[PDB]
């Protein structure tokens, strides 16, 4: 009956396991050009575009 | 994993920031695998020729008994479940459901595998002889009874060495007796939990056996990143866990079992939830399959689910030895003898090691009724 | 430790888009209990956009993993083009254009709950819908009558 | 009087502010983003299901 357990360490290696993930689809198919850079500090919180006649 | 607040201004004053809660997975060393032989000095003289051929199969015994224990190890941990053992694999949509379930939960890294026995691979081979279009693809299965490398958008494999399991005798209608403590603090180092069950049959040895699968009817899997429940067509996908060891039903019909996979639902750290709600005392549950059935399960898993390793063995002193690898595993052999009984002894050894990184990345699958 | 923080932000950006779009668009096709199975379940969306007059840019339909699969299962059953059945037998893929509309699979997608309604509903007062009232929004208030006695959350957003 | 930096992932920008707390000996960090939305024409989209 040896007892050697105090000769050694409990080691946690420095690496992580793969987590889960999700995919981004809606984000990349809507219109992103029209509204870009259009709202700045001269404009207040909103801006408008024209409906066709 | 984290969570976020959504506010008109951005004023977070009266609210709760994310805590940091570490968790870990742990590997362990297993039993040795040993094959030992002996014979008298008299036999070495008159009766043993081609002794070197007499012990060729000895090293493949070692590696065979590694693969058989590995298969049990997996079958006992992975929580996921598809189909049910009463229906054998037939349709294309059987092998296919497994790859799209791994993607709906969000497994993104490495490669996914499905593994089945020869009888299953044959019923998928004559499903492929029925296709109405692809000229080569039917000819191959008609000739050779083979199926492609990728099947259903997962990578499919056949293996004749694969373990079986017996269900164990369960009956009556089951419900949970008390609330389990499932928060991320309790389960974060294991991913296992104990729960007591009610309404079982009076006194039964082996009421549930290691490898069975208990299903919680009203508690649903989430998607792990997005946190929205999972729907397959009309109906939600229930949570399911695996019985890790044998469990007996005491008189009065109670059963206390340890399961692998956890229905985490945490109020304080909701960012870690697995599932749509808190399992409460009095919830219906049921065991997948028929009472005493036996069978060989099919396994589907992500690459990082289980892992395997082996440990160099040092040399005993005053004894002679050598190392030889077969299938990329190193195996010691010690050759020693007993001077008084006048016999000769050889032993061949290997040490394995096993991790289960995540229980929620693998499981067992059957067909759909 | 903090590497996941950025993708939490983006994940939560796009769960809002799912709700924003869901609370605005006025068009509806088929019954909410029934899952997408037939080829003509995706095809009805291209043709309704067409019949209504929309001509500009592309059109997208977005479904979950489980629907995408039953659609490939439908394509393993085609009788004619062998490049189109082979792809779905191996890969469980469907093509880029499906039904005359660009079709896409997403496991991130939001869900919503109906909310408890009952009774035979009618309008209490004729609303005012002329081009001059709704000109700047395309939204309008209406008051419905004949509901269940009193309920919290009788109709929920979406 | 609070230290910042800005990063890019998926072609979005995120500020981060690093402050601390004097009396409770504590360090705090927040990451934030402002989206904008537009609905041009409500009659051009919707929700679809199967036909039984
Ligand atoms: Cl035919």
């Amino acid at each position: 009956p040896n007892n050697l357990d105090s000769n050694v360490s409990q080691i946690v290696l420095k690496k992580f396991l793969p987590g889960f993930m999700s995919d981004l689809v809606l984000a990349k198919t809507v219109d992103r050009q029209l509204l870009a850079g259009e709202i700045n500090s001269s404009t207040g919180d909103s801006v408008s575009f024209k409906r066709p006649h | 994993q984290f969570s976020s607040l959504r506010t008109p201004t951005g004023d977070i004053s009266g609210q709760n920031k994310n805590n940091l809660i570490s968790g870990k997975a742990t590997g362990r060393v297993g039993n040795y695998i040993t094959v030992a032989v002996e014979y008298q000095q008299l036999e070495e003289a008159i009766k043993l020729n081609q002794l070197e051929e007499i012990l060729a199969p000895v090293r493949q015994r070692i590696v065979t008994d590694l693969e058989t224990e590995l298969a049990h190890f997996m079958m006992n941990n992975g929580a996921l479940s598809l189909g049910s053992p009463n229906t054998p694999i037939t349709k294309w949509s059987d092998v296919a459901q497994t790859a799209s379930f791994l993607k709906d939960l969000g497994v993104n890294e490495g490669e996914n595998y499905a593994v089945m026995d020869p009888w299953s691979a044959q019923r998928l081979a004559d499903a492929q002889t029925g296709l109405h279009a692809s000229d080569q693809l039917v000819r191959t299965a008609w000739e050779n009874a083979q199926i492609p490398t990728n099947f259903g958008g997962i990578r499919a494999l056949m293996s004749n060495g694969l373990a079986s399991r017996t269900q164990g005798a369960f009956g009556g209608t089951l419900t949970v007796k008390t609330q389990p403590t499932v928060t991320y603090n309790a389960v974060k180092d294991s991913y296992q939990f104990t729960v007591t069950l009610t309404g079982a049959t009076a006194s039964v040895t082996g009421f549930l056996k290691a490898g069975d699968q208990v299903k919680f009817t009203n508690t649903y899997w989430l998607q792990q990143q997005t946190k929205q429940a999972l729907y397959n067509g009309a109906t939600p996908i229930s949570f399911t866990a695996t019985v890790t060891a044998d469990a007996n039903s005491d008189s009065g019909g109670d059963v206390t079992v340890t399961l692998s996979g956890v229905p985490i639902y945490d109020t304080t750290n909701p960012q870690y939830n697995s599932v749509s709600r808190q399992v409460e005392a009095g919830d219906a549950v049921s065991v997948v399959g028929t009472a005493s059935q036996t069978m060989k399960p099919n396994l589907f898993y992500n690459k990082f689910f289980c892992g395997l390793g082996s440990i160099p063995l040092p040399k005993l002193h005053s004894i002679d030895s050598a190392v030889a690898t077969y299938e990329g595993f190193s195996i010691r052999v010690h050759k020693y003898a007993d001077g008084d009984a006048n016999v000769q002894k050889m032993r061949f050894d290997l040490l394995p090691a096993y991790v289960c990184f995540n229980p929620h990345m693998g499981g067992q699958f059957f067909g759909n009724p």
